[PDB]
């Protein structure tokens, strides 16, 4: 039938980077990432909020 | 149409049957011819006679749901004894939702003529008893 | 009112029953739009003058030339029609049904 | 003033700048005809603008750096594979072939947008007028379906009846073991998988329907492949032309304005070649078309309006 | 609220400013500050309301929903950032943007002080909640979905735009301070039965009452996990607290008015829970759980007493943490296997220890558990209505029973029995799916230290 | 991934009504240019 | 068209309308519909073929029958009262014939089946000005002689048109037939205020024209006159299919938007005149508007319809059309509720 | 049987099939002017004998 692309195959984000925490494919991102929501989730808000 | 209303609402419900039964059934027909010639005009019919015979058929139809509905509906006021009620009505008005049904020979029709006419006119005669207005006089 | 006027309203109402049972020629039903400008002349011409709204005396005139320009204009669309299907006939106008 | 009604009041008129001399030329022939080295002489000699024959790669050679696009930005069409595999399942036959008639729409347009703002005439080779012989002959091979020919018919039929025809059509006659010879000389691989009824084929359609109509409505001038060397003996048949015939003697400022404001308008040309019929060989799915479009936006000088790209040196912008 | 109005308009330019690869970052930072900032609307007091302006007030209904809307802003972007890896820059940031407006209308509709200005924001809310899902929803029944949940909300808002403009010709004035004061008692007639059906009907279809609830089994299977989690979290409570506030002005029609929605509401309640039993769609199993609860919240507002409205309150805030929990697991599921089918993938506790753990977390407050906001709320709400009609101890007992048994269910057969052997890419947990659950279950549980700040204004 | 219209269900809107019945199965859609 | 003659024939529309709306005689406002009815048939017949050629034809028939009833009433009223001054009708027939020959050149219900003809037989920019220029006159006309008009009446057709236009449009692909039953059902709400608030028909008259001619725009921008060619738009200009959604909704009611405005503002009026059934009817029944509104917005900006190789060509060419005013409109289309009291600049 | 069904019946699936059967009566028409404006005529006549619309 018509021309459409093929469904792409669903990457594992463990294969390129094995310590990547889920957020980001670039390493430095993803660290970073991890670091506002550990920061400003649980530091702040839930710590000091509680 | 607002002689035959007129006339219909001057008469106290649960009471003179016929004549309630005639201003509906008078009604009912009028509303059937005005489908009819709408539906003759701008659905032309193959002949004469077929012209005439859907004119009959939907004027008779919606005649038949006058009638239907008013008898039904003093009937209901007459045997409860409850004159100012809408359930009168309700009652009425499904009746002349299941003839529809038949008339139109469907069973899912019936039904839902049935619950939307039923509540129609329950609601006209809710709105009678409080004076609901549809075309309201401008007044501020 | 007077008697001249039922005839006049009348021959307004032939021509607008006229004009809206069409038949086929499309010139047909032109002719019953120019008959019911007629008959307005006619009743504007009767009330003004019998009133003697003197100032009022050009108005028929001026409905006059503009209901020509008009009618002029429905002629001008009358033989374009015509040149398309080769008649004035209406059945021809129903491209637009879809 | 770019034109438009304004510049047209104020005198930019067509009548103006159009003389004896401001003729739209098309060269035809079959494949290998001599039809390309003809057509550089006779605009050589009378002084008019050259199109070498609209291909794959026509529009991109109009736009941005005027550069070819890579082959993702014209839908994978190949002539090359329509030689190889003219029968594939694909359908590359007639995404090429709506793709090219596309591209001749195009320089159509331009060319009569250059004729009708300088007053300069043009020679093309073929055109949308002659590009069906080949789509004829691609049917005749059972190399497209049906519904490729009746798609376009359809989008030729609401796209051609809006220009003027060439004023001259010139036609080169080879016959077909000639233009075989020349094919296989010519050494190109995959040209030479051609088969003569392909050829017999296109020629059919040039002689029984190309040439009969152009002939009720142009000046057609016929030469054999000897009688196509003599390019001077060419001019002088096309000057002393009488132009009695045509749709160009009906023409006036009025008209012809109503037709630069549609050629220079190149999204209002090419307006119908995507009428949304879903014939397999020309749809494209969502998911891919949206993948295109973005890495065509990413190609340099190509994300916004010419004139507004940083990345190729444009300045100004916040005055633009 | 212009504190927080303002700073939730910053996060547009924020997001549309950022660098290609910091728009999850800025924008998910910015967000929990604006929440952390959302606990200054604690100041409440014991007699008379927080009354900002003309425009905005809040107490201690409105307040508990505006920390729980602002909470969730960031914790929708940490869910949906994964599954929109592969689209396009621009098309990253309209979804970021839809959420942010989303927030802009959900904290201006719950501190309102006039109807007419919370109506406009209620209804504002549609637009973006249909975008969400229609634009990225993943399959091709969510066209169907959003038209479902589009015409089931205009079809009783509509009537409640004419009733709130009566009101205010008859009243003078829609602000709700003013309503406290000059409310009059609603006599019996046949025009006050309509006017009260139209002041209710729009609430009972977002929260949603059984029999008006189809739309919201479609609205969830079909929606991103984002619009899931606003959806079951905030969106219905918009019901909820409507009615809370209406209910004031239709006394004492109220009285008799509520009995068929009290039935539907406490049959409802068994009948969804029972359908719970029987789900193959894991959302679709939620969806329905939250129908089951949310029946509870309506019964409780149309009670009217000081214990019910207690319950209602923490209920509300208490199934808004637990249900987005319980649509992030089973999201976090659907992106490894693809398929919400709960039979699918089982024994998942063997591959994914600390993943099991959220489970059994998440299913012992969707059953309440006490001592926490769950069970208070649910204990409050049962405790009210026992006086109401001790009878419905018997129907509010066995929906206990049933929740529990679907609760449990939906625990054993996805993360115990033995694992699919087929399925062999269930990778580890990711730190961003781990603190998300967190994220959820942490406030959930701290709660219950201080339950009196999400009980409402009749505490 | 996301399901997008395909041929089929884009089909559904290229008729000459919504949808067909006795009365209109004999309608086409009009010219592309307007142009009988 | 040459140049200067299309702005002289636009002028002489515009010139006739500005005749109905100053003019104290009432010759002068049937003279101000005669010129701009002159005026008009030359743009819708300007593309030459048979369709625009119907269309003229048809639309030619409807507003010279609806002009000479005008002319009708306008002598019975001479007739009663002696004298030509715009205001009340003198006599309850004139005031019937004003108001059906109003009704007719507006396209109401049941006056309507023109207007979806009339409009798919013409250019889009001649679409533009009949349904939003050509509703000045008559409705300027109908603001004035309003005390006089039969209420049963005017409701009757107003309900008729947010129906007929409701139901119309729910059958149709072709953009052109989608606006021109929109335009019914949007009449249909302005009359109906009418009898109560004059100033209320003007507010929804002056959005429904700001909203009507953005869409017309963005139709023209993109030359599509059908539902499946304005689903190739997002493969082309992507923000185009943003505003138009936004636009739909708009046109739909749907706060936050402008089109919320005049529905929210003729519900106030007519409920503090008692009446309650009547705009709670309306609004239910004008879902149906935004059913088909909606379903341009699924196939335009929602999802990504199947698009053509061809395509790709365009890719490479800038718009060039005018699209004049279309940032301004757009806005105004979307972004005016928050300034809803400026409503009384109207009174 | 329920909310697969009955609850689906009872509205949101009959509430289409009206509009969409009412949609196909208004806008099957012919393009016939000669029946639009005998409509027309129904319409005026209607107005003034059964409606009092000229009173
Ligand atoms: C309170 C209620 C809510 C607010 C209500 C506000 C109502 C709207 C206010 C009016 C807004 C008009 C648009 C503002 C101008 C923006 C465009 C512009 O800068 O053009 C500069 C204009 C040319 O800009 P351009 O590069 O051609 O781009 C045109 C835009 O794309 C745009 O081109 P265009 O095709 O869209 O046409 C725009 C303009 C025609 O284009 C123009 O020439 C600009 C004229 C704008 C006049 C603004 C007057 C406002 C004060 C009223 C008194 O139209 C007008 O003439 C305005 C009427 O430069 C001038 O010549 C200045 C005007 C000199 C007189
Ligand atoms: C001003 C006061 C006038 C009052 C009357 C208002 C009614 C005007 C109706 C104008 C729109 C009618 C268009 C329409 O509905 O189509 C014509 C319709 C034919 O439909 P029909 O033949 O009955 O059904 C065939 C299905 N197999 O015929 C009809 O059924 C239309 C009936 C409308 C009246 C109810
Ligand atoms: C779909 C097609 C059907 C369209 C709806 C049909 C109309 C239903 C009208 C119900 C009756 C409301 C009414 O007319 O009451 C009028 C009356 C005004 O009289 P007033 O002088 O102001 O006060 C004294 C009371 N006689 O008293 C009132 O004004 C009180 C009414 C307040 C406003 C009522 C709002 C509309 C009520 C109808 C919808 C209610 C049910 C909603 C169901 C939605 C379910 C999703
Ligand atoms: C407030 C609303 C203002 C609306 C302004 C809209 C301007 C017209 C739309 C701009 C798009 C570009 C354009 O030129 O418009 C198309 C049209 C011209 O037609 P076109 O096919 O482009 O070529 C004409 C030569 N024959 O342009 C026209 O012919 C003008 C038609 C629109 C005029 C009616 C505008 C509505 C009434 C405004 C009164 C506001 C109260
Ligand atoms: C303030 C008080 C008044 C409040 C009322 C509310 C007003 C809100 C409506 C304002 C008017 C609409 C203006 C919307 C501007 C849209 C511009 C935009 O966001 O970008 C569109 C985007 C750009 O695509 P492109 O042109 O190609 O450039 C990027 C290259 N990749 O194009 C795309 O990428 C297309 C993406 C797919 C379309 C998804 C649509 C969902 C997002 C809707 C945003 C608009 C909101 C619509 C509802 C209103
Ligand atoms: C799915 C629902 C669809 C829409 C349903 C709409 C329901 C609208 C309610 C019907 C209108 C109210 O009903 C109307 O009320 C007024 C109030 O006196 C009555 O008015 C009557 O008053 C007296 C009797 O009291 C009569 O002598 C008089 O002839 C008449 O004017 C009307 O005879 C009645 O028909
Ligand atoms: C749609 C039909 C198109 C064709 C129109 C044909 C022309 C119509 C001519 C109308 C002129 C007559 O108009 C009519 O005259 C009579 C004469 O007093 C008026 O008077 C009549 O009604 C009023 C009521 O208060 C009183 O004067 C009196 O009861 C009665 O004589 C009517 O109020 C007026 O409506
Ligand atoms: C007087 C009325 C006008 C008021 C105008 C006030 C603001 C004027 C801002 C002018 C500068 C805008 O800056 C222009 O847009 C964005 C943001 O900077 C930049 O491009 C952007 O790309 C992406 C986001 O898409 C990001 O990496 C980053 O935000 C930026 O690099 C352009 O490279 C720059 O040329
Ligand atoms: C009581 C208050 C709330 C009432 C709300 C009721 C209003 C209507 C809501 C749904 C509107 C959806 O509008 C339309 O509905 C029908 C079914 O109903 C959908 O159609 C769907 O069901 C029908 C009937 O089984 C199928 O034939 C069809 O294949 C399927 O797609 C249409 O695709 C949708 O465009
Ligand atoms: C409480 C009042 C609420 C008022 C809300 C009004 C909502 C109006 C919604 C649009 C109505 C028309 O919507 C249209 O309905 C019909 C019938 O269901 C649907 O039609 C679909 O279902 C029918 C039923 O089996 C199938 O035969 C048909 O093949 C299928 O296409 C259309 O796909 C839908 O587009
Ligand atoms: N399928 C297809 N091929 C085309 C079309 N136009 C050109 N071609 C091919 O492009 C190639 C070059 O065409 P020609 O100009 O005729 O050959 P040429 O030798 O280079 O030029 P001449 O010497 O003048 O004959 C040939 O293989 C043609 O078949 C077309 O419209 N459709
Ligand atoms: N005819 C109507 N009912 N409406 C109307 N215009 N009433 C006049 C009352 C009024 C209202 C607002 C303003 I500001 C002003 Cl100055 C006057
Ligand atoms: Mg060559």
């Amino acid at each position: 039938r018509w021309q459409e692309d093929p469904e792409p195959e669903d990457e594992n984000l463990y294969e390129k980077n094995p310590d990547s925490h889920g957020y980001d494919k670039d390493p430095a991102v993803d660290i970073w990432n991890m670091r506002v929501v550990f920061f400003f989730g649980f530091s702040i808000v839930l710590v000091l909020g509680s | 149409a607002k002689t035959v209303l007129r006339q219909y609402w001057d008469i106290p419900e649960g009471t003179e049957c016929h004549r309630k039964t005639y201003a509906t059934t008078s009604i009912g027909g009028a509303a059937g011819l005005v489908v009819s010639a709408y539906s003759v005009a701008l659905k032309t019919p193959t002949s004469f006679l077929e012209g005439v015979a859907r004119t009959g058929r939907y004027t008779f139809t919606a005649a038949a749901i006058g009638a239907i509905f008013g008898l039904t509906s003093c009937i209901s006021a007459q045997v409860r004894e409850k004159p100012d009620d809408p359930l009168n009505y309700l009652i009425g008005g499904c009746a002349g939702g299941l003839i529809l049904g038949a008339r139109t020979r469907s069973y899912g029709i019936g039904a839902a003529a049935c619950a939307y006419m039923g509540l129609t006119a329950a609601l006209v005669k809710m709105g009678q008893l409080e004076g609901w207005q549809v075309f309201a006089e401008p007044k501020v | 009112m007077s008697m001249v006027y039922m005839n006049i309203m009348m021959a307004f109402t032939v021509s607008l029953v006229g004009l809206l049972m069409y038949r086929s020629h499309l010139m047909s039903s032109l002719l019953c739009l120019e008959g019911m400008m007629l008959s307005l002349f006619v009743m504007a011409a009767l009330t003004i003058l019998n009133s003697h709204f003197t100032l009022a005396s050009m108005m028929p005139i001026i409905l006059l030339v503009f209901a020509a320009c008009e009618a002029a204009l429905g002629l001008s669309l009358l033989v374009m029609v015509s040149n398309t299907y080769g008649t004035d006939y209406v059945q021809n106008l129903n491209l637009l049904q879809c | 003033l770019q034109y438009g009604p304004l510049a047209y009041i104020l005198g930019e008129k067509a009548t103006k700048k159009m003389t004896e001399k401001s003729k739209l030329i098309t060269v035809d022939g079959n494949i290998c005809s001599g039809k390309s080295k003809l057509a550089k002489e006779i605009a050589e000699k009378l002084g008019l603008k050259h199109f070498p024959e609209a291909g794959i790669h026509y529009v991109d050679s109009t736009t941005g750096d005027g550069k070819p696009l890579p082959v993702q930005f014209s839908g994978n069409c190949s002539l090359e594979k329509f030689y190889d595999d003219p029968k594939s399942n694909d359908g590359n036959s007639y995404r090429l072939q709506a793709w090219l008639y596309a591209s001749r729409l195009l320089q159509y347009a331009d060319a009569l947008e250059h004729l009708l703002s300088t007053g300069q005439g043009v020679v093309l080779e073929r055109s949308i007028y002659s590009d069906f012989v080949f789509l004829e002959a691609m049917y005749r091979q059972g190399f497209i379906r049906k519904q490729c020919v009746d798609h376009y018919n359809q989008v030729k039929k609401v796209t051609i009846c809006e220009y003027l025809p060439p004023h001259v059509v010139v036609y080169v006659d080879v016959p077909v073991p000639e233009v075989q010879s020349r094919i296989q000389k010519k050494g190109n691989p995959h040209e030479m998988k051609i088969t003569s009824a392909y050829l017999q084929d296109i020629e059919n359609a040039y002689k029984g329907t190309f040439l009969p109509e152009m002939s009720e409505k142009c000046e057609v001038l016929q030469y054999s492949a000897w009688e196509a060397q003599d390019a001077e003996k060419v001019v002088e048949d096309i000057e002393y032309l009488k132009y009695d015939k045509g749709p160009w003697l009906d023409q006036n400022d009025r008209k012809l304005h109503k037709l630069r404001m549609l050629v220079q308008d190149k999204l209002e040309v090419l307006n119908y070649t995507s009428i949304p019929v879903f014939l397999p060989e020309v749809t494209v799915g969502a998911h891919q078309s949206d993948q295109v479009f973005q890495e065509f936006t990413e190609l340099p000088g190509r994300k916004y309006r010419a004139g507004y790209n940083e990345d190729v040196g444009d300045k100004w912008i916040w005055l633009k | 609220m212009l504190k927080y109005i303002i700073p939730t308009i910053m996060l547009m330019p924020l997001t549309w400013l950022s660098k290609n690869n910091m728009i999850w970052v800025n924008s998910t930072a910015h967000s929990l500050l604006i929440s952390f900032t959302s606990l200054l609307l604690m100041n409440q007091f014991g007699d008379n309301s927080l009354n900002f302006s003309l425009l905005f007030f809040s107490d201690s209904l409105s307040t508990p929903l505006l920390i729980l809307t602002m909470w969730l802003l960031p914790l929708m972007l940490m869910a949906s950032q994964h599954h929109l890896s592969k689209e396009n820059l621009t098309r990253k940031k309209l979804f970021i943007t839809m959420l942010i407006s989303l927030q802009l209308f959900l904290i201006m509709t719950f501190t309102a002080m006039e109807l007419i200005l919370f109506y406009i924001l209620f209804e504002a809310t549609l637009v973006p909640t249909l975008i969400i899902i229609t634009r990225w929803g993943n399959q091709t029944e969510r066209l169907n979905a959003g038209l479902y949940f589009l015409f089931y909300t205009l079809a009783g808002s509509l009537p409640l735009l004419v009733a709130l403009i009566y009101i205010q010709n008859t009243v003078g004035s829609l602000n709700f301070l003013m309503l406290q004061y000059w409310v009059q008692p609603v006599h019996n007639s046949w025009s006050n039965v309509f006017m009260w059906l139209a002041c209710m009907m729009a609430f009972m279809v977002k929260m949603p009452l059984y029999g008006l609830h189809l739309w919201l089994p479609k609205a969830h299977v079909e929606a991103p996990i984002a619009g899931s989690m606003v959806l079951a979290a905030v969106l219905l409570k918009l019901g909820g607290y409507g009615m809370l506030r209406i209910t004031l002005i239709l006394n004492p029609m109220t009285d008799f008015m509520a009995y068929p929605f009290i039935m539907l509401s406490l049959w409802g309640m068994i009948m969804t829970s029972s359908i719970c039993l029987r789900q193959t769609d894991l959302k679709s199993l939620i969806a329905y759980s939250s129908v089951s609860h949310m029946a509870l919240v309506i019964v409780a507002i149309l009670i009217q007493t000081p214990w019910s409205y207690m319950g209602a309150t923490a209920l509300m805030i208490a199934h808004g943490l637990t249900s987005s929990m319980l649509f992030c697991l089973a999201n976090s599921n659907y992106e490894r296997i693809h398929s919400r089918t709960m039979i699918l993938a089982r024994g998942l506790q063997t591959l994914l220890p600390l993943m099991a753990t959220w489970w059994l977390l998440a299913s012992l407050t969707n059953l309440a558990l006490p001592p926490t906001i769950n069970l208070i709320g649910e204990l409050f709400v049962v405790m009210s209505t026992f006086s109401w009609s001790n009878i419905t101890i018997i129907l509010m007992g066995v929906n206990m029973v049933i929740t529990a048994l679907y609760s449990l269910y939906m625990l054993i057969m996805t993360q115990r029995g033995k694992y699919t052997y087929h399925i062999n890419n269930i990778s580890p947990s990711f730190t961003r799916e781990n603190a998300l659950m967190s994220l959820h279950i942490l406030p959930l549980l701290l709660l219950t230290l201080n339950p009196k700040i999400i009980l409402g204004p009749l505490y | 991934r996301q399901w997008q219209p395909d041929v089929e269900w884009a089909e559904q809107y290229g008729g000459a009504v919504m949808y067909p019945t006795k009365e209109t199965a004999h309608w086409k859609p009009p010219p592309w240019n307007d142009v009988d | 068209m040459n140049p200067i003659i299309f702005i002289i024939i636009l002028l002489t529309i515009m010139l006739g309308t500005i005749i109905v709306m100053i003019s104290s005689h009432w010759l002068l406002v049937w003279i101000g519909f005669e010129m701009n009815m002159l005026a008009i048939i030359p743009i819708m017949m300007k593309n030459h073929n048979p369709r625009a050629t119907e269309a003229s034809t048809k639309y030619f028939l409807t507003q010279s029958t609806a002009s000479m009833l005008l002319m009708m009433a306008v002598i019975i009223n001479l007739m009663f009262s002696g004298q030509w001054t715009v205001m009340k009708l003198f006599n309850p027939m004139a005031s019937m014939l004003m108001t059906m020959a109003l009704a007719m050149k507006l396209g109401m219900a049941p006056f309507h089946f023109w207007v979806p003809e009339v409009t798919q037989g013409i250019p889009l920019s001649s679409g533009l000005i009949l349904l939003t220029w050509q509703k000045l006159a008559p409705m300027s006309v109908l603001y004035q002689i309003f005390p006089s008009i039969n209420l049963n009446l005017i409701l009757t057709l107003s309900v008729l048109s947010i129906l007929i236009g409701g139901w119309g449009g729910l059958n149709q692909t072709q953009l052109r037939k989608i606006m021109a039953y929109s335009s019914i059902a949007h009449m249909g709400w302005m009359t109906a205020v009418l009898p109560y608030n004059p100033t209320m028909t003007l507010l929804n008259l002056i959005i429904y024209i700001i909203m009507t001619s953005t869409m017309f725009t963005m139709f023209m921008a993109n030359s599509t006159t059908t539902t499946l060619s304005l689903s190739h738009t997002w493969n082309k200009t992507p923000i185009m299919t943003v505003l138009i959604l936004a636009t739909l909704l708009s046109m739909g009611g749907l706060p936050p938007l402008s089109g919320f405005m005049p529905k929210w503002m003729i519900i106030q009026e007519m409920t503090k005149n008692n009446s309650i059934i009547l705009p709670t009817f309306m609004a239910i029944t004008a879902l149906l508007n935004l059913y088909f509104y909606m379903r341009l917005t699924y196939s335009t900006t929602l999802t990504m319809f199947p698009s053509t190789n061809n395509m790709k060509m365009k890719w490479q060419f800038p718009l060039m059309k005018k699209m004049t005013f279309l940032p301004t409109m757009v806005v105004l289309s979307t972004m005016m509720l928050p300034l809803t009291p400026m409503l009384s600049v109207l009174e | 049987l329920l909310d697969l069904i009955w609850l689906e019946a009872i509205l949101p699936k009959t509430i289409s099939l009206a509009q969409m059967k009412a949609s196909t009566l208004v806008t099957n028409q012919k393009g016939l002017i000669k029946l639009y404006f005998l409509s027309f005529l129904i319409t005026i006549l209607i107005s003034m004998i059964l409606f009092n619309f000229h009173e």
